[PDB]
Formats: C-alpha cells, structure tokens, sequence
C-alpha cells in the first residue's frame, strides 16, 4: 500500500480543485490520504479543511525561530473524509525564494515521519510554473511514484503538458518516478478530447480521464468545499468517483517521450480544427 | 630609506620620521577623518554598559562571527576517507575559500575541487557540470572516491545531487560502481561542524543502507569512532593510542591525520591514510559506536541507531578529568577489555599536575568560545581546576546544547557566575570582557583582535588571549597538539597556567616599582 | 629551453584530460615568443573554468569586496547572504591601513547579515534595512556603507539598490549596493568591473558641482594599489619626494573621501590595470583626467617610471625626479651588490592573479634571475599582449593552469623558485621546492619602491639558500 | 585595607597609596639610600662597553654563576636506580638543599639522606655517622640499595668512604652482601654534571669491576645508554620510544623518569622503577654502550671502554636533525635493525615544520647557556634553522668543548658572529645582551633577572627569555618537555617561532601606531 503521487501541469488548468474533488472521492472510498500542498499560496487545501489554512510549514517555521523546533501536530490538520492536510507556505508574490521553501518543507515532513504507515496515499500538489529543482521536490528518489498531468484541449495548455514532460525525463531516469497519465480538465475548446488523446499517445502515456467543466465546481468553491461534499448526487460528483477509481486501478506508468515544437504545431492543426 | 645590513620590514620601517611625516600629511590633506578627541570619545563609549545593552539588541546584524559555513566541514570529513577528493557542487568561489582557509591552519596542502557553476549554470541548473566534473576529477586526479557537497548557490536552486550523480553513471562520465557519496550543505542553515554532520552521514548510508542484510551488531568486535570535526592532529592520534593501550579493536570513521600532516621529504602525496571503504562497509558489524563529538553528530546518530542498530552511548565529548574516566570506563564496558595501568598511571599524573598547580589557577575568570562539544569540554575542565568560566559564548549552539551547559555549570560552585551565551558573535563578546572584565579570554585567533582593543582602554584592563581552538592563523604548529583525554588536559593544562604566570612576570618586571613580586619560583 | 621541448611538455600534460577539457585547456597554453604584438593567436583567457579540475580562480565577490573595496578604511563593508564569505575572507589580505579599528576604520572586521533559511525564504531586504539602523548606532563614525551581495542574493532577486537609495536618502549617508554575486563572471575579474561601476554610479560624482578644493598643477591619483604590506606608502613617498601631490590612493589605506576628490587630480597613475582601468577610463572620458601604467617593482622598473611620470609635468619636477634617483642610487646598488651574487642565474616560475605575473619580472631579473615560466589565475588578453614583451623567448605561459597542470609543470621544469599563492605553496614546499607566496609576499615588508626591494632581494634570498633544502631525504635514504 | 570580594596579594596590594606613602617615608627617613639620579647613572653605565671591559676582567669574584656542585649530580644519578636511596655523607645543610633545588624543578618529591656530620665529626672523623648513618636508613627508608656520595666537608677532611663502609659490614651494622656503592664528589672540582659521571662510574664499577671473568660483549644483543645528566622527562621518554620502535633491544642505566613522575592517587611511593641490579650487573654483555652526553662522561667512559670492552662511539647528543640522524645510523649499524618508515616519517615532518616556519626564524640572534651537551645540541640546532647564535655561554665547559663547539660554529655559515665563553657567568652574559643585544635567549630561570635589567634600559632593549634548561622554577611542567630527538626538535622548534610570533604580536599591538601590521595570519 501507500501510494505517492505528483500532480503537475500549465497554470490555472484546475489541479488544485481537481486534486481535492478526487481526493474526497477517494476518502468516501475509504482510503486514507494526505494532500501536501508544494505552492506558495497555500490554497491546496481550502475545500477540504473548509478554509484557508494558516500554519504552513514555512510560516510556522519562521516563527519557531527554525524548522527543527517545528511539530507535525502544530502544522498538519485533518479535514472533510478524515483527509490529511499540510501546506508548503511561502512568500507573497514578488519576493524570497519559494521554491527552496518546498525543499525545505518536504523534508521537514520526511523527518517527522508524516508519510505515516497507514495511508493509501499522498498527493502533491504543485503549482503550474516549475520555475526550478525546489519544484520538483516531490518527484525525487523514494518520492513520488507516479505523476498526473492535467491539461486541457488549448494550445498553452498542451505545450505546458509537453514542457513538463520533459522536466521529468531527468528525474524518471535518475529514479523510479513514472508519468501515470494525462488527465483532460475540459475548458471547452473544439475537438478537446481528440486532442488530448493524441497527445498522449504522442507522449507514450494515456489520457486517464476527462473531467467536464461545470459550474457546479464553482459553487461548491465558492461554499469551501468540494463537489462530492457539496452535492453528492451531482453528475460532476460521479465524474470525480471514476476519475479516482482509474487512478486507484491505474497500471500504466511510463517515461515520458517528448515531442518537438513542429510535431506539436502539427498535432494541433490535425486534430484541432473543425 | 634602507640599510643592506638592516633591512626593515613594515613594522620597523613606516616607523621612520619621513613615513611618518607622509602619512600626517596623507590624514589632513585628504581622508577628513574625524579629530582624535571624537575618535577617543567613541572609542570610550563602545566600552561602556550603556553600549552593551544597544550591542546585545541587534537582530539583523551580524559583527565579526565565531562559526563558518557548512560545506566547509564537508571537505573536511571528506578528506578522512581513502584516496578521497572533496568535490563541492557549485561556485568555485568558495572551493578557493575552503581550501586557503585549511592551508592557513594546518599549514598543509588541502585538495578539494569545484565544477565552477557560473551564470548559466544557476539558471539552467548544474548537471552538466556535475558530468564533465565528475569526469574530469576522476581522470585527473586518479581519487578512489568523490565526496560531493554543496555550495548556497546549488542549495537555492534546489539542484538534485543524486539524480545528477545517477545520470552521469547511466550516461557513461564515470563507471556504475565509482563510489560518489554526496550531501546537501546548505550554507544558511547549523554551521561548518553540521557540515562535517551531512557529509558523514551521507557517507555512511552510501557504503550501508542498501546492504544491511548480512550484518550482524558485534561480529567483528570493534568499536567505531566518530571524531567529528576536528582540527587537533593530537586529537586523532591520542584516541587511537588510548584504545590500542587497552587492547581494544576499533575503527575510527573519517581519519585525516594523515593527508593533514605528510613529511616534506622531495614526493607531494595528495592522498595519504585515511578511513577506507572496506571499514566504512564493515562498520555495522562493530560492537557499538561511539560520537566524540555528540552535540553536532545528531544526524549521524540518529542513522546509526536506526539503520546499524547500535545502541550509542550517551557520553559528553572525552575532555577533563571525569569525561576521559566516564568515556574509558564506557569503552571497557563495551569492548570487555579492563583500563589498563598504563592507563591508570597517566590520570594519576593529570591529578598530579592539578594539585601542583591548582592554588594560580583558582579564581581566575575565563571568557571563551568555540564550537559546542569543544566549548562545553573546557567549561567542564574549566570547573575541575577550581577557575570561573564568566562568559561562555558558542554563536553556532542552540537552546538544548546550552541547557546541557548550564547543567553542568550549576552542579560546580565555581559556575555561579558565568552565563552562556548562543547565537552572539565576537563584538557581543568584545563588549563583556570590558564591562565584566575576565583575566584571560580562551579562543581563536580572532580574539587578538579583542586583546588589542582591551589593551587600547589600559593596560589594566588588557584582557590576554589564549589560542585554542580553531582557526589559528598567528602561531605556528598548534594544530598539533591534544586537547582530548588525560594527555590533551595535561597540555591544556600546562598552558593556562603558564599563560598565568606569565602575565604575572609582565606586571612585576619593571624595576623598583613592581618586581618586589618578580620571584625566581613560582 | 627550446620551444620544440616545451610544446612536447604542453602535449604531454594535456594527454590526461578527457577530450572536451584537453582541447579547451589547450588553448590556455602556450610558449612565448618576443614579437606578437597580439596574443589571441597564442593564448586564449577570460573563459569558464573547466569543472573539476582544480583551479586556483576565485570567485566576483572576492573581486569585489575582497580587492576593490574592503581596502577603504571607513566604510563599513556588509556581506551579505549566509555567514562563510566574509568569515573567509576577513582579514585575508593584507591590505594596510592607519585608523582606530572598530571606531572610525574597519578594514579589519566582518559585517554580515547571516541569512539563515527563513531570510532565504521570505527575501532579506527587511533584515537590510534594520541591519542598516545597527549599524548607524553601535558605528557612529562610520562614512559610509556598501553591501556586497553573495550568491543568493543574487539568485532570489533582493532589491538591495532601491533599500540602498531609501535609506540612503533617510540617514544621509552613502549606501553603495555591489552586485557581486559570486556565480557572476567566471574569476575574480568581473567582480572587478562590477565594483568600478558601483564607484562610478554611487559615490565618484558626489562632488561634481563642488569646488572649494584647492588644486595644484602637481596633484595626482595613485590608482590599483592596495597597499599589501604597505606597498601603496613605499610608493607615496617616492611620487612625494619628486614634488607631486597624491591626493589619493585607490583603496589601499584609502577613505571615502579621497575617492570623492579624485576627479580634481591632473593625472591618474594605474598601478593595477587590469582591476582599475575600467574607472580610468571613465574618469577620462567624463572628466578629461589622462591616465598612464606604471610599474614600481624593482629600481630599472621604478626609475622608468618615475622618469615617465615626470615628463607630464614641468621642468620641475623632472628636475626633482634625478634628485629622487640620485638618492636611492646607493642603496639599490648596495641591495644588488649584496644579493644578486646569491640569486645570480636562479630559474623562477609565477603563477598570480593579473598583474604581478608580468609586473615582477624586472624586480627578479635585477638580481639576476630569470623567469622561466608565468601565469594568470584571471587576466584578459589584454594582460597577455603586455606579458610577451616582458618574458623571454620560447618561455612557458598558462592561463587558469590547474593544480595537476602546474605541477607536473613544475616537475619537468625544475625551477630554482616559485612564486605563487597560499593554495599552491605547501605543495611544493614538499616537492622540495623553495616558494614564495607573491600575493601576501609571505607576511613580509613591502616590494614596491626602493625600500621594498630590499625586502623583496633579502626574502628571496632567505628562502631560496635556505639550508632547509638539503635536508628533505633521510640519509639512509640514496 | 581589603575588600573581602577581591582580595589582594602582595603585588596588587603594595601599589595602595597608603603603602606607598609609607615605603616613601621608610626610604628618606632611615635607609639613606643613594639619590635617584646617581642611581639611573650608575645603572647606565653597567650598561657599557666600557663596564663590560672590567666585568670581563674579573679574577677572583664570581656573580650569579650557571653552575651547581657536585653532589647535586650524584643525587640524581642515584635516583635512577631500583629502589636505591640516595645518601650524602657528610653536613646535612647540602641534602636540604639539594633535595629543595629538585623539588622546585620537577615539583615531585625527591627522597635523599645524610648522615648529618657536625663540629665533632669534621673533627674525629665520620666513621661512626656512616655506621649508624647505613643503619638507621636501611631499617627506616627500606631501601634495597644505597648510594653514597659526598658534602666537600667529607672531601676536605679526607674521610674514606670505600673503609668507612667496609667497617660498616665487617662489624654488623648493614649485611655483607647489602649493596653500598660510592663516589667522591668534591664541591670545588668540575660541576653538578661531574657528580653524576662519578656517581654512575661507583655504581657500574661495584656490580662490574670483580666479575669481568664471565662477561662476554654482545652475548646479551642489547645496547647499553647512558644519559648523563638529565632533567626533561619526555628526553628519557623518546630515546626509550625510538629503539623500542626500532625493535632495538636497549639497557637504559640510571632510569628516574618513574620516581620524579609518580601519580596522585593517595598514596606515596618512595621509590618508582628505575635500573635494576641485574641490569646493571649484566651491563657488560651488551653489544655496546652509547653515551648520550659525552661532554660529561668522561670518566664514565674510560672504564666503559677499559673494563666492559665495549667500542663506545663518538657520538654528539641526539639533538636537531643532523645529530639525530647520525644517533640512529650508528645504532641500526651496531643493534643490526634499519631505521623503521616510522621514524623516517617522524623526521620528514620535523623537515617540513622547519621549511614552514623558516621564514620567521630566519637571522633571529640569540644569547644562550647551560650544560656543555646540552649547549652544544642547541647551538647545532639553530645553525641548521638558519638562526644566529652569538653568546654562547657554558659556565662548567672547558677548552676542549669550547674548540669543538668553534668547529660546529665555522662549518656554517650562520655561525659567522658567534663567541663561546667558558669560565664566565650570568653576569658576564648580562653585559653581553646589553653591548651586542641579541633577539632572544634561551637559558634557565635565572635568565629572567637579565630580561627585567634590560627592559629597565628601555622596551626596544628588552631581550625576552625563551626557557629551556634547568632549572626551570617560574613555570609549571616544562620539565615535561623534550629536546631529544626529532620530537624534541619539533617541540623545541615550534617554542622559538611562537616566542618571535609573540613578541611580534607585542610590539604591533598598538593601536593607530604599529597595528598597521598585526596581521590575523602569519
Ligand atoms: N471541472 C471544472 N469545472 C469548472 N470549473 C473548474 C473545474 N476545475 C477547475 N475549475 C475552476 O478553475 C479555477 C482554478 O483552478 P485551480 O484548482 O486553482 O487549478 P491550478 O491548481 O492549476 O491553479 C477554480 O477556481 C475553479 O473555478
Ligand atoms: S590575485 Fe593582482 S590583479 Fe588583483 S588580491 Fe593578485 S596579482 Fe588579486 S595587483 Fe592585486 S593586490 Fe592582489 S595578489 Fe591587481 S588587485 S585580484 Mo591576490
Ligand atoms: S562563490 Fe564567492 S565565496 Fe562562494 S558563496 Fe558565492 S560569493 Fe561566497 Fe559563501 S556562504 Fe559558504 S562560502 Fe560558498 S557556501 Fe555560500
Ligand atoms: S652544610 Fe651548608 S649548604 Fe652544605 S656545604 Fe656546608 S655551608 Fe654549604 Fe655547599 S658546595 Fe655543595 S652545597 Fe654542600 S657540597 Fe659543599
Ligand atoms: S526560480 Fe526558484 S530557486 Fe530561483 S529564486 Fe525563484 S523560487 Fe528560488
Ligand atoms: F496558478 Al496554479 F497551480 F495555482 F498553476
Ligand atoms: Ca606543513
Ligand atoms: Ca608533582
Ligand atoms: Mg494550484
């Protein structure tokens, strides 16, 4: 048991709220899960704490005088379906080192022993713009196992897609690290699905799933939490309960097999026109 | 102007009235300094209570420190191993730092190299270096072995040692099985001794964790030393010479006494000794471990209990008397082996020296720092001799480490009056030793500075220095002599006395005013 | 000797190395010859160090706040980023100054900001500021500050000028912000330039509208001497004692204020050119101040000079410039008398920084020796088109030479002596080698002018017939 | 007056006003002391050439000499034997003396007996104080041997002790077979280091001389040294390690270094190691005999080479490199064994602290005296540093060292400036450093009342005295050290240039002034 996965993918695409309605998927599951949060914003937890958490590691760490005076207890909280909580923290906008924040914290969590002995799994969830090695943290040897790239069907979303596809060749070969899948978080573009799929193939990996846009998602955020807590009936909920059951049932673990900039332009003006 | 028979270096020379002349001239003319009576009054002020308590309020400034950064103990914990080439991943700045600063200490040629990460490697990252480097290194300067390190610049941008160290195997720069062990020294966090604390243990697991299976706790019946950073050749040698005298196998982890101290005899050896990765391999098999040097070893401990399952001892660094006894007496225990006479004959001589000496020693106020397990070892002895450590400054301890110290200073009456103080530096340390003066002050060469300036108020108030310690760059061959066991009290010993007398013979030589008090025995 | 013989020595060493660092190091070295006027068809310089292999090279920090300005006497310089560079460097070089250490001078001392994580984390411009008001208070004679920035400062992107300006401007005081970080560049070099344009930008104009200086037809600026072992005053004194007016010293025993009145000089005499040219040539494009090189190390050098210096100005002062040679005759003659009879015809090999490398061959060749082998740890060509005309034909040249490089260099070679730095001098010592460290002139009185040649002859005498050498092998030992 | 919080011993304590007032009143009113200005001048003029002239003159008075009698040597020669109880027949004034003069130098205690011969006994004869005197000690003091040797009462007076100890037995008062050997040591001829060539040469011949007959040279495979007077026990100690690491079988004769270095551990013992009977009594059977001080076992040697048939070589004492490696060449050559890597090793290291430190030893001129060996081994030593000795003083030596000591001195050509004296004091030394001003001197003790007389003439005239010698009182321990060997050059080495480095540091501390050049590194 205890699976360790990485979410990464183009700014603002949804893997923060994707990352969360799955989650409380797969706590209604019965799985036991920890979300650590790798982004200075420490927003990857709000719709299952049902607020914006305040003791992020880095935080607390700086008012402790320093990290090694730090306590799990103090930073890691338990929110909707008995889901674990932690959050990188960082600077505000424009200032100070982020990334060297989510070195620090991730190691912090490994000496602490927080990836305890009963979970079923643990999500990082990074942020959109892999600027440097501090982001990359989470898929380092004995990390985790598998990544997810959620993109969607626009140009920017794809390239974004392929970007990183590249980031993780160094670290899967050095590692055990493994592309898992592309999850397609739909934004209603034209010929979307296809678009993806060809993608993936191109990458060697597959399009695990494809997430629709409802506004339900909205609501649910906009109350501090998540479809499946929102509105279990919800079509968008059982979108979230099968997206979890493909990643729990999930074999496929690949290394990526990037493309160049022509083999996308021209992936693009096959499959996404009409 | 020169005399071929007298030839004036600096010192003498600009002392000359035209140098003199020159350099009045210099003052007025041109640098605006400000006139003597404002200089003495704000040196005169810097001296006061009322200085101290503004000094003691900074928060953001930092003046003239008492600790380096952590790679610097990474490449000194390289150097103990075998043919071992420090290689520090990042800015060659610092490699050049390193290397100067060891050359000035131990006088002695320092190997550690750099694969120079410039601009563009901070912004693309370093594993191209870290390929041509390691490469480049091996092929080069033949090593058995790369210890990497890091410098701040690749701890920033969060480089990945051990992906890069695998790509440059599984793409050929260097063969699968070259041993390259590396750790992450991040220079804004601990100090150069958690430094000396990575790098060992990043050693350590590189030779043991993936191989546990066959190993059995006491097999080999040794017993594995930890020294911990260093820098008393005396100190290596005295520990290994104590347990061979007991007949006690053991294996000490990280030895550079060796590459630190080759005779000059026509050959340079870049490599020499050192602990080697047969013993480093074996060392789970040993009967237990032993951490001289506890109070910056945690990490290493805690992989040591976890991963070799050795129960380490609880002991306090071997300096003094009762710490060498509980370190001996811990050792037998542990090997069966009994404390030999020899053994017993050399603590009845320190003895001997404490009673001969103790009545100039008793009372004499101490002002010192240094590195934690150091410091507290001679706050410790300090007590022993019947003399009073006032101010205890350590700038790289923390919270716990001082508690320890207090502890030991409240179960001695002659720890009543001293304070620890963590996280200060020198100029904080500058400023107790005017406002609370101690006789002598216990530290590195850093500290001349202090007597310089104590001595500027009166020589009254001169508050001597007293080398021990690490850097020390203004005296010759310090770095061999002991400062562990009976044979390092005996030493330190013998200079705190002499020290003392010595001063005493300064104040009582002027003629028919002071030397009444000037005795042939003392 | 013999060109054919030391190309052989050059293949022969470069067959170690892997095939990408044996071609690039290939073109670092080189065998002098007399008549090339540009040496970019020799040696090539200025270029990234090749990882791991052990260079000697320094990093822009060093070259900033290590050379250029830790010299100036009350300025207060801050390192920062983590606590290490300026612990390292404190005190290192022996740039010589006269000041009250910790009340009006602090040459000597090393302020820091000592990031910890959290400053690296959430930015240390805050820490900036309020390190700024300490240093106000506990150092009320202070005239001013600069804040050297090492690498992480330079990689999280702290505004150190806009602090500089603001608290500048709040405190009244001249806050010069250097972006020195050390990954910048590839040497000591670039830390160079960096620290000539902070010069420029921050503190040089600050008297451009002034003139209540009064100004002599004979003043100049003794620019590129740090005063190593006082260097800079055994050089003062002779510039002095030919009529002429130093009205500062570029930062060696050097203040703020003598930098602020260096734009009134006549002329600019640049000791080192490779770390001051770039403000040379600066102030003679805005102020119209002419600048010349000059070389004071050893009597043919220093007469050479002080002849060349002279004949800028009138009758005079060249006048007063026989008298000063006439002086000094004896005693030069008398240093020679006594020590080139035990230096005659000894074989030296260099290996320094930028400047010494070339300068320092006359010194040596007064006294007999010859240079058999030179080097820079970081000059430009420039540097190389300047060093052919003072080695001799079919000598050995490296640039950036590595540790493995340099001694089996030395090996083959068999120099009588070697002159290097810290980092190179125990090794040869081993080797049996006499060594003398040519950055630091091994603690010993200066080398500049007449007074510090005999210092320089009477230490490389002392070191060179040491009996010391006679004893490396045991005499059980054929 | 005193503040019972800091308390004040003589030295702070008479600089009170009120102490002052009174000395001041004491002096003008009853001491009718010289005025101060005839003082100053008087003191000046010791200060001259012209003053050194008539000190140099002197026929008949002796002022502040380098020198003890000779019984103080037999006294320690004794000590060095197996439970062998010292014994001076003669006035008891001399062992209180003798026993107080070793006391201050090893700060240990030293057990030795008269026989206490008063105005009767100077007049009738010692006889009967030998009689009761062998008695009494050997049923009190438990001793299983007694050396004696003799006060000048006893010499003048013409007791004889081989009679007055036979009769001793003959009538009962100490068994027949009780081991009494016995040397005359006259006061008024040589000096305290011919009492110990005496006293060994009674001791070698009462176990040697009557049993020749049996003896074969070289049956037993060892080597026979004899160290001479000597007063540092690490010089004991490293001649002991260098055979033993050599695997060369060796018989010291006349061992102390256990009796004047026994630990504290709450019990007193009398007597502590040294040569036993039998090692002495199978003495002649060794391969050869090594004498480690010739210059002073003169005596020693005609019976070694007379009697024992032993080839004793002409070698100088192991001191400086040079000396140590012909000590070793001449024993691997007679013991068969080669000079271990371990040595070979030592030495390179000892090659490479000279080449690190010759730079500040370079030129430095000293002053020096003491016991011929000794002086000599010094002297060699500095020449091979590159130093300048220019006032060799040796109290006891005499024309013939004198002439070997010019030989070392022109075969270099550091020797150049250098005198050696014979025959002369400290107070002839004294006007040597004031006329001729060397750097530095090296002596004993009573060196220290030259360094205050010259300080007195000025700071810049001041000669700083480095300590090495016997005896040495005002320091604690140094009788610890080691000059022997390639370990005490080393040891002696890093003495001489800290001792530059501090006085150095001393005359740069001031600030503003000299400080330009108080370097952090040196
Ligand atoms: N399936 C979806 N349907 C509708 N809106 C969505 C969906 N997924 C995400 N969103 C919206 O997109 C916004 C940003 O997504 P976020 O989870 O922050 O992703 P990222 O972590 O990549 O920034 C959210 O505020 C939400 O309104
Ligand atoms: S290695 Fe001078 S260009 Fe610069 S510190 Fe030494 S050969 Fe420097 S002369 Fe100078 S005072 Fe120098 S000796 Fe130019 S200042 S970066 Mo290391
Ligand atoms: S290339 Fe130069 S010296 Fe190096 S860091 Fe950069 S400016 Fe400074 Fe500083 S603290 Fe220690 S020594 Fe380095 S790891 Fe950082
Ligand atoms: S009882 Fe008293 S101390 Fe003894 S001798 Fe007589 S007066 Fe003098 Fe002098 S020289 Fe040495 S110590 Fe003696 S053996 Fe002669
Ligand atoms: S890109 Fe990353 S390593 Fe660089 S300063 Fe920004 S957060 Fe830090
Ligand atoms: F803007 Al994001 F993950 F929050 F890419
Ligand atoms: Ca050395
Ligand atoms: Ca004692
Ligand atoms: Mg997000």
């Amino acid at each position: 048991a205890m699976r360790q996965c990485a979410i990464y993918g183009k700014g603002g695409i949804g893997k923060s709220t994707t990352t969360q309605n799955l989650v409380a998927a797969l706590a209604e599951m019965g799985k036991k899960v920890m979300i650590v949060g790798c982004d200075p914003k420490a927003d990857s937890t709000r719709l299952i704490l049902h607020s914006k958490a305040q003791n992020t590691i880095m935080e607390m760490a700086a008012e402790a005088g320093t990290v090694e005076d730090l306590e799990l207890e103090d930073v890691l909280k338990a929110g909707y379906g008995g889901v674990k909580c932690v959050e990188s923290g960082g600077p505000e906008p424009g200032v100070g080192c982020a990334g060297r924040g989510v070195i620090t914290a991730i190691n912090f969590l490994e000496e602490e022993g927080a990836y305890e002995d009963d979970l079923d799994f643990v999500f990082y969830d990074v942020l959109g713009d892999v600027v440097c090695g501090g982001f990359a943290m989470p898929i380092r040897e004995n990390k985790a196992q598998e990544i997810y790239i959620v993109c969607s069907g626009e140009m920017m979303a794809m390239y974004a897609a392929n970007n990183i596809s590249k980031g993780i060749v160094k670290y899967a070969n050095s590692g055990s690290v493994r592309l898992g899948g592309l999850i397609c978080n739909s934004r209603n573009t034209d010929r979307e699905d296809e678009l993806i799929i060809a993608l993936a193939n191109k990458l060697g990996t597959q399009m695990i799933h494809f997430v629709p846009r409802d506004n339900v998602v909205q609501r649910a955020e906009i109350r501090r939490m998540t479809v499946i807590e929102y509105d279990p009936k919800a079509k968008q909920a059982d979108e979230y309960r099968a997206l979890a059951r493909k990643v729990v049932d999930n074999k496929l673990l690949v290394i990526p097999n990037p493309i160049t900039m022509d083999e996308l332009e021209e992936l693009l003006m096959e499959f996404g026109i009409m | 102007s020169q005399q071929v028979d007298k030839i004036k270096a600096s010192y003498p020379l600009f002392l000359d009235q035209d140098y003199k002349d020159m350099l009045a001239k210099k003052r007025d003319g041109f640098e605006e300094k400000y006139p003597q009576d404002k200089i003495d009054e704000v040196f005169q002020w810097t001296t006061t209570k009322e200085y101290q308590e503004l000094n003691f309020q900074r928060e953001a400034l930092t003046v003239n420190p008492a600790k380096a950064c952590q790679p610097l103990g990474a490449v000194l914990c390289a150097l103990g191993f075998e043919k071992t080439m420090p290689y520090v991943h990042g800015s060659q700045g610092c490699v050049a730092y390193f290397r100067s600063y060891f050359n000035r200490h131990f006088r002695e040629p320092v190997s550690c190299v750099s694969d120079s990460m410039t601009e563009d490697a901070a912004v693309f990252g370093g594993q191209q270096n870290m390929k041509d480097g390691l490469q480049n290194c091996k092929a080069t300067y033949k090593p058995d072995m790369i210890a990497v390190s890091t410098t701040c610049m690749a701890e920033v941008i969060g480089d990945d040692l051990n992906a890069f160290i695998n790509n440059s195997k599984k793409e050929g720069f260097i063969p699968d099985e070259f041993p390259v062990p590396f750790a992450h020294t991040p220079s804004f966090v601990g100090s150069h001794v958690t430094g000396w604390d990575n790098m060992f243990e990043g050693i350590a697991r590189y030779f043991t964790l993936k191989s546990m299976d066959d190993k059995v706790v006491g097999s080999n019946k040794k017993i594995n030393i930890v020294p911990g950073f260093e820098t008393y050749l005396g100190n290596f040698r005295v520990i290994k010479r104590m347990l061979s005298e007991m007949g006690v196998g053991y294996s000490l982890l990280s030895d550079p006494e060796e590459v630190l101290d080759t005779p000059a005899d026509g050959q340079f050896r870049m490599y020499a000794g050192g602990t080697t990765q047969e013993e480093m391999k074996d060392a789970p098999n040993a009967l237990n471990t032993v951490l001289l040097q506890p109070w910056h070893l945690e990490k290493t401990k805690k992989f040591v209990e976890g991963t070799w399952k050795h129960e380490v001892p609880k002991l306090n660094i071997p300096m003094g008397l009762d710490w060498t006894d509980e370190f001996l007496m811990k050792v037998s225990e542990i090997s069966g082996q009994p404390i030999p006479a020899s053994l017993t004959k050399e603590r009845g001589r320190l003895v001997d020296m404490m009673t001969d000496s103790h009545t100039w020693l008793h009372g004499k106020r101490f002002a010192l720092w240094g590195d934690p397990d150091f410091v507290m070892g001679l706050v410790k002895f300090l007590l022993e001799l019947g003399c009073e450590p006032v101010h205890i400054l350590c700038h790289n301890g923390n919270k716990r480490w001082k508690k320890a110290v207090d502890a030991i200073l409240a179960a001695s009456p002659y720890g009543k009056n001293a304070t620890v103080y963590i996280g200060k530096d020198l100029w904080h340390l500058r400023s107790l030793v005017f406002t609370d003066k101690p006789d002598f002050m216990i530290g590195n060469s850093y500290g001349k500075f202090i007597q310089r300036d104590t001595l500027h108020k009166g020589k009254e108030f001169e508050v001597p220095l007293i080398r021990i310690g690490f850097p020390i760059f203004d005296r010759h061959h310090l770095h061999r002599s002991t400062t562990l066991g009976y044979e390092g009290a005996m030493q330190i010993l013998t200079t705190l006395v002499n020290s003392i007398l010595e001063r005493l013979d300064e104040e009582t030589r002027g003629m028919q005013a002071t030397d009444y008090n000037h005795d042939l025995v003392r | 000797m013999s060109r054919e013989e030391v190309e052989s020595l050059i293949q022969e060493v470069l067959e170690v190395y892997p095939e990408k660092a044996r071609k690039d190091r290939n073109k670092h070295l080189a065998v002098n010859d007399p008549a090339v006027t540009q040496s970019k068809k020799c040696i090539i310089s200025n270029k990234k160090s090749q990882p791991g292999l052990m260079t000697i090279r320094g990093c822009a920090y060093a070259g900033s706040k290590g050379v250029v300005w830790g010299p100036i006497k009350d300025m207060i310089h801050i390192s920062h980023g983590p606590v290490g560079c300026g612990q390292y460097s404190r005190a290192g070089r022996r740039n010589y100054y006269i000041g009250t250490t910790g009340v009006n001078a602090f040459v000597t001392m090393n302020f820091t900001s000592d990031f910890q994580e959290k400053d690296i984390v959430f930015g240390g411009d805050k820490k900036l500021a309020k390190l700024i008001d300490e240093v106000e208070t506990l150092f009320p004679l202070n005239k001013g500050i600069s804040v050297q920035s090492e690498c992480p400062i330079g990689l999280i992107g702290d505004d150190i000028e806009s602090v500089s300006k603001v608290k500048g401007a709040e405190l009244s005081k001249t806050i010069v912000p250097v972006r020195c970080e050390g990954f910048r560049g590839v040497s000591q070099s670039l830390g160079h330039h960096i620290a000539n344009d902070a010069v420029r930008d921050w503190v040089l104009g600050k008297r451009d509208e002034d003139t209540t200086f009064a100004s002599t037809p004979y003043d100049v600026a003794i620019i590129g001497d740090y005063n190593i072992g006082g260097d800079a005053w055994s050089s003062r004194i002779l510039l002095e004692e030919m009529g002429l007016r130093c009205v500062a010293q570029w930062s060696g025993d050097g203040s703020i204020s003598e930098i602020e009145l260096t734009p009134k000089v006549k002329l600019n005499l640049v000791h080192c050119y490779r770390s001051m040219n770039y403000i040379s040539r600066h102030m003679e494009e805005k102020y119209g101040i002419p600048w010349m090189e000059y070389n004071f190390f050893g009597p043919t050098k220093t007469i050479e000079s002080l002849r060349a210096i002279a004949a800028k100005f009138d009758e005079s002062i060249q006048k007063k410039c026989e008298e000063v040679i006439a002086k000094y005759k004896p005693e030069w003659e008398a240093v020679v008398a006594k020590y080139r009879p035990r230096l005659e015809g000894k074989r030296v090999m260099l290996y320094i920084g930028g400047l010494r490398p070339r300068h320092v061959i006359g010194a040596y060749e007064d006294l007999g020796m010859e240079v058999v082998g030179t080097g820079y740890e970081f000059a430009h060509n420039d540097d190389y088109d300047r060093t052919m005309k003072e080695m001799g034909d079919s000598t050995l040249l490296y640039d950036d030479v590595t540790g493995y490089e340099f001694e089996e260099f030395v090996k083959r070679i068999k120099p009588d002596l070697i002159g290097s730095g810290i980092k190179e001098k125990f090794i040869f010592q081993k080797m049996g080698i006499p060594f003398r460290e040519m950055h630091s002139w091994d603690y010993s009185g200066p080398y500049h002018g007449f007074d510090g040649f005999a210092i320089f002859a009477r230490d490389m005498d002392m070191t060179l017939n040491n009996p010391c050498w006679k004893k490396l092998q045991a005499p059980w030992e054929a």
